[PDB]
């Protein structure tokens, strides 16, 4: 029952709960190579995301059914907003893994849209153009976890995370007009990340029954929630 | 479901 | 440019630019098949699109964009604009979706063929606007945001400039409502977070419409999505 | 496209 936190207690707890940046197998590319390398990276990242979610203040206070629902609805959003964050300082490139840096060209090696690839490039470009901070990033990732699958306590946590995000802006010396304008620009991007997720979700469900790559046991169980 | 055990 | 209007002039232009609420070619003496709802909601969405286009032209800043950009923004956001319009007029109808003054449906015929889930999500969205007492001035702002934001990526950073002015317009309403600064910007967040769910409902309904495959204009909008 | 014409009217 950790709703009493100050913003920096919320920030430091979220910063300390960050999963690590996992490495790929990366081989120094066909449609089977990429989809296989991203699948294994995704499956290994899912087990860290689960333990990260437990460490999100308020997530443990939910029942097991609700924790399952929130993760099943937001898990690709969370991977993509992480992908977009760690790709900031590689303009025009997506850093799936520190050894798996891809650009738009091989991003076309998948029948899945390169528009999704260019949407991720656009999203990371917007983060870079407005100097998105790591403290703000972990707040946005938390909001995805608690908001995407909401259909109270979660509404009291989202409000608190909003106050937290605005504490960051405050310090320092951006004006309220640009403080809630910055908040608005941040949250509107979450609308795009949800779009990239739905678009990406519908393609993973394609390669599911299309037998392109042996998926993971855990990865297929997330896809059974989007059907 | 695998997600159940991983969350407990 | 034209984007020099005060927040209150912004509200007035949007309020006056509101499309009408159209009616359905609905026959209550006729029963409701899966294709009946499919045909009714399709014709109603199609006649609403021509009003949405002319409404979009009256949105401050939308005229400043090129024809290719206006086509793109409307091709990505049109089903979100119908849906939040649907959610808005279903506010005073708990447990029901008011597609049209004569077409008031509930979670019984909503199952009439694929996917109910969207229906409850629209209900929950309408229930969300009800519990937080969404005001019309706040609805016209969010609907404008959907038009400009959904396709900002899917030059023109003035779209961000107009978006900044709509944000300034939004909190301007809430400040003139007794809402503290804390209550003000967390309200703003609750509204913008709902736009995520509307994006989700639209993408779900979008891929459903492509599976069940009408209006010639509606088919031109579907070709943009995939 | 029908959409392109309606914006041009
Ligand atoms: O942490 C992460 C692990 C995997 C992914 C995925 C990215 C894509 C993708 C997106 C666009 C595109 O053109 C091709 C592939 C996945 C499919 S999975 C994202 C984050
Ligand atoms: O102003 C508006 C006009 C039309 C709509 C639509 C709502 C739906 C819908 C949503 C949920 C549900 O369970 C059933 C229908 C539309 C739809 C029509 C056919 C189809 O195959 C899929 C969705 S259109 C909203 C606002």
């Amino acid at each position: 029952l950790a709703l009493s936190l100050t913003a920096d207690q919320m920030v430091s707890a979220l910063l300390d709960a960050e999963p690590p940046i996992l490495y790929s197998e990366y081989d120094p590319f066909s449609e089977a190579s990429m989809m296989g390398l991203l699948t294994n990276l995704a499956d290994r990242e899912l087990v860290h995301m689960i333990n990260w979610a437990k460490r999100v203040p308020g997530f443990v206070d939910l029942t097991l059914h609700d924790q399952v629902h929130l993760l099943e609805c937001a898990w690709l959003e969370i991977l993509m907003i992480g992908l977009v964050w760690r790709s900031m300082e590689h303009p025009g490139k997506l850093l799936f893994a520190p050894n798996l840096l891809l650009d738009r060209n091989q991003g076309k090696c998948v029948e899945g849209m390169v528009e999704i690839f260019d949407m991720l490039l656009a999203t990371s470009s917007r983060f870079r153009m407005m100097n998105l901070q790591g403290e703000e990033f972990v707040c946005l990732k938390s909001i995805i976890l608690l908001n995407s699958g909401v259909y109270d306590h979660i509404h009291r946590v989202l409000d608190k995370i909003t106050d937290t995000l605005i504490h960051l802006m405050a310090k320092a010396g951006l004006t309220l007009q640009q403080q809630h304008q910055r908040l608005a620009q941040l949250l509107l991007i979450l609308s795009h990340i949800r779009h990239m997720s739905n678009k990406g979700m519908e393609h993973l469900y394609s390669m599911k029954c299309k037998n392109v790559v042996p998926l993971s046991d855990l990865l297929l169980e997330m896809l059974d929630a989007h059907r | 479901k695998i997600l159940h055990r991983l969350l407990q």
